[PDB]
């Protein structure tokens, strides 16, 4: 009996293994491709760094204890320092990507909350300093550490989970690709995301694409014992790499 | 009938289109049906 | 500054230099370098500009000199360059002197946004073009003496341009 | 014709349509015959009224500027003085249209404009005049009017258009954007640095409108309110998201309040109607 | 449509296409695939907004 | 006329033009290709960075004066700071690589002299100290600064072009795939080469291919004047670069 | 549909054309060929 509940996924020289786990979302309906010859502009034959880069990369994992607020991951931002994919970043003056995006979280029968996770395109974030203040690009472009919504800033971007970080409420976030964590049933939530631009091919330094947010709803609680503490993480592969141009070294 | 060559000129011309709320509702990989188990 | 006259269209090289810097400008078909030049005159009368560049230089020195040079670009994002290793990375042609005496270099088209400012704009910089001494400027025994390229642009049958507008070159 | 619902009976059954997970992202298309007895019934309806066209192709004011005719004085710079003004195009400054293209991140359309004309004479006047009013388009590059008659005015190859107050200007501008499709949000910056402008902002080089009254004083000051309407046509979007709750600040950002109100209405108890 | 560009490999040739004179008078119509790798492409454009109608009427 | 003597060579997204060259050569008259399933031992599907990496290189330039005793690089080794060619090097267990090695002499028609520039596939170096002493890995990976044969050391490998740097004769070395740069007939030198190996795939760390050998055979002189000074530049770029196996970047 | 029979009243009607920059960028005599020498 082929479960739905049970999954592989193999990627590049990396896999991942699940049990627990609900069916894996395909954002807007749309596998990751390559670009077209019809949607191409830029006269420049391609790079495709293949199984070399879309591999699994695993960021540091984080502690979901009670009062957290949840963290968020810019892309392709977080994986800047990881393998030859974080190398070629800074070398190609464009390019593209589609991602896999899973989300772990462990429990046992007698724990209880939920993780809200979201993929967010163009998540333009809203500054501590409110007014005229722009966030600055030290703070929007923090590599594997996420944006850490339980801690105090002043130059950063406002944490408030409410608002997500733009405006907006959190409970029509869920119009974006989405996927819950429910100790009680899952372990694992799963994102494919296509590439998702206005443009063919586009900076993969000054711009960031898609913003991943993991937000608790319900704090983790367990039947019995003191504040518990699960660590979650998250795993990240870019699938359809495609990359172009040729340039020094770039440097931030 | 269209009076101007060109194009941006046209009024707004265009037909209505059978919905496809799936891209929103529905993005899952392996096809869930009504009536069977969400999680198998 | 201090070249006036013709002065301005002749890039001098020298003897005994190697790995310095020949020239180098910021790509723009606005207020740069190019301003004045036909596709500079052209583009002041479009907003999108789009489409490949091409740079063309031509060896004016005796028949006996030689020289390699180091034509290159370099894609938006990147500083300088400062150094040739640096602008080795990026699109380049090495140019020996010899009997033909113009080296073409078509620049392509690398921008991950289909149209970019004719207008100076940071979000759609081209970037840079820059020119190093490949070895150096050789000239026959016993003589000292600077010799000097002449620098041409053109657009390659892929430009385009979009939404008239008014130049700034006229001032009454 | 599109049925509502279908004749459907008492069920007893081991297929179970009422139960499902959310926890997978998706939102089955239920039914209410899945759940109790139904009856056939039509739709008689179509949706079209709530196609994306009709919901974004509906005039709205963007922008009003106040130019005025009156005799120059010339310790000013023109430009202070409202001899002519300048509207840096976007489509954000008012909040009633803004927020309806916030619901979507890439939106992709043809516009059409309209520009209409009001004089005042809040003074000892003798008469009225009906003054023509100069709208012209600048787009990035184009020179800046620095008196309100000088050479750039002539519109040689500038966009521009001509009318009365008491009349209306219309006209169409093809879709302007160097990408596919203009952006609502970036999340990101102009370029590498770690000083420069974040968001939206960066995109914006859509160029100025420039108005002026073409006419010259006429003993008193008049004044000369030019408001411009909107309207998308031809509109397609992409990737829908959730509408703003609060409260918008400035033009391009997202900012919000220190301190902002909770925009949801509360109650004494969870259970109180 | 017209192609913008055609794919093009490394090429290792006597031919040289990025060598000339100027001194002819002539501007050869070169493209980036005489110069680096290149993939195949559309322009999408016609060239109709800059006729010389367009310019001066 | 489609002389012999000019050509241009277009490689990635850069580009070689000479006038003055002698036809190139294809070592062993072996073009460069890709490894074959019947010749594949390993089994991982291969990265193939394309014309990411299958660019010119150039390496600083040397001058070469009376006196001079010669050059000699190593390949892969003198590429592994360059571009992503240099990154992947690194993280990559294994490869192989086919080059073009182009060498460059200006000099005008009043100038004498000869350069041999000779390709060495496992040139084992004899060092300095003889006996039992073997060549430190430090001296014998020096990067994009080769070894110059008119320094001093005693730690290197022998440096006296006579004999090489293994003591087999100059004279003889003309078995490998060798050119002439002659100061009075042309500027370039041009050597393509294939991989060449025991095995189908190999590290690109640990050990070389080959070694690049520019040795002056007629001292630079000229009709008259003082000691001329002439710059002589290597540019070099991988063929068909393959690689296999990722793993965390190399430590050297 | 034309209202005048007075053939400069005509709208700004035409076609687009092919380019043909030859007449400005290859005006020789001898024809020149991309990858040939331009000094034979
Ligand atoms: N100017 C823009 N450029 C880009 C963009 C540029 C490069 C790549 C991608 C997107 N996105 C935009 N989103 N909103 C923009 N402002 C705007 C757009 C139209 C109009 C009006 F009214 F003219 F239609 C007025 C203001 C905008």
């Amino acid at each position: 009996g082929y479960s739905d509940r049970v999954e592989q996924i193999t990627l590049g020289n990396s896999t991942i293994t699940t049990q627990e786990a609900a069916n894996s979302i395909v954002a807007y309906g749309e596998w990751p491709s390559f670009l077209s010859d019809v949607d191409a502009s830029d006269v420049n034959k391609t790079t495709k760094p293949d199984t070399s880069a879309c591999r699994f990369y695993t960021l540091d994992s984080k502690m979901w204890t009670q009062g957290s607020k949840g963290w968020c991951w810019k892309l392709p931002d977080a994986l800047k320092d990881m393998g030859i994919f974080g190398q070629n970043m800074f070398f190609h003056s464009q390019g593209r990507t589609g991602y896999t995006i899973h989300v772990q979280c462990n429990a046992t029968k007698f724990h209880s909350g939920c993780l809200l996770v979201v993929v967010i395109p163009e998540h333009q974030l809203a500054s501590a300093e409110g007014g005229n203040v722009s966030v600055l690009y030290d703070k929007t472009h923090p590599g594997e550490k996420g944006i850490d919504l339980s801690e105090a800033d002043s130059t950063g971007p406002m944490k408030d989970p409410l608002y997500m970080m733009d405006g907006t409420l959190i409970g029509n976030s869920l119009i974006f690709p989405h996927q819950f964590i429910n100790l009680r049933t899952n372990n694992t939530a799963t994102i494919v995301v296509p590439y998702i631009n206005s443009v063919p091919m586009d900076s993969m330094t000054r711009h960031n694409n898609l913003s991943l947010m993991v937000i608790p709803i319900v704090d983790i609680t367990a039947t019995s014992g003191t504040t518990p503490s699960i660590p979650v993480t998250i795993t990240i592969a870019p699938m359809f790499l495609e990359l172009s141009g040729i340039r020094s070294k770039a440097v931030i | 009938i269209n009076y101007y060559k060109d194009a941006a000129s046209s009024s707004s011309a265009g037909q209505s289109f059978s919905m496809d709320p799936s891209k929103f509702t529905e993005p899952v990989k392996d096809i869930m049906l009504k009536g069977a188990p969400a999680l198998n | 500054t201090n070249t006036t006259g013709l002065g301005m269209y002749r890039i001098p090289l020298v003897q005994n230099m190697q790995g310095e810097q020949v020239f180098g400008f910021r790509l723009y078909l606005g207020d740069g370098v190019l301003k004045t030049t036909l596709l500079g005159e052209l583009c002041q009368y479009f907003t999108h500009w789009a489409g490949s560049l091409r740079l063309s230089f031509m060896y004016t020195g005796p028949a006996l000199s030689s020289a390699k040079l180091l034509i290159a670009y370099t894609p938006p994002g990147a500083q300088g360059p400062t150094k040739r290793k640096e602008a080795m990375l990026g699109t380049h042609v090495v140019w020996d002197i010899g009997l033909q005496s113009t080296v073409v270099l078509n620049i392509p088209w690398t921008s991950g946004v289909q149209y970019r400012y004719t207008d100076p704009d940071t979000y759609t910089s081209a970037g840079f073009v820059s020119c190093w001494y490949q070895t150096s400027l050789v000239l026959p025994p016993q003589t000292q003496q600077t010799v000097y390229m002449l620098g041409f642009i053109s657009a390659c049958p892929d430009f385009k341009l979009r939404l008239m507008k008014d130049t700034q070159s006229i001032h009454q | 014709q599109t049925l509502a619902s279908i004749k459907s009976d008492s069920k007893h059954t081991q297929k179970v349509p009422s139960l499902t997970a959310n926890e997978t992202g998706a939102t089955l298309p239920t039914t209410p015959s899945d759940s109790v007895e139904t009856r056939t019934t039509l739709m008689h309806y179509t949706g079209s009224e709530t196609t994306l066209e009709n919901f974004l192709g509906r005039a709205a004011c963007v922008h009003v500027v106040e130019i005025v005719n009156k005799r120059p004085t010339d310790t000013e710079e023109h430009r202070m003085q409202l001899l002519f003004n300048n509207w840096k195009i976007n489509l954000s400054s008012l909040v009633q249209l803004r927020r309806k293209l916030e619901m979507f991140t890439y939106v992709r359309f043809d516009s059409e404009y309209t520009i209409i004309a009001t004089s005042s004479q809040p003074n000892e006047a003798k008469f009225s005049s009906n003054l023509t009013i100069q709208a012209m388009f600048i787009p990035p590059g184009a020179p800046n009017p620095k008196k309100w008659d000088d050479y750039t005015w002539q519109s040689a190859t500038n966009p521009s258009v001509f009318f009365n107050v008491g009349k209306s200007a219309r006209f169409s501008v093809p879709y302007l954007g160097i990408a596919s499709a203009y952006n609502c949000f970036y999340d990101g910056y102009s370029h590498d640095n770690s000083t420069t402008p974040y968001g939206i902002n960066v995109l914006n080089h859509m160029g100025s409108m420039a108005f002026r009254v073409v006419n010259e004083h006429d003993n008193h000051t008049t004044h000369v309110k030019v408001r411009v309407y909107h309207r998308a046509k031809h509109i397609r979007a992409w990737v829908p998201r959730a509408p703003r709750a609060l409260e918008y600040l400035h033009i391009g950002r997202t900012n919000y309040k220190q301190s902002p109100q909770n925009p949801i209405k509360t109650r004494k108890t969870i259970s109180t109607y």
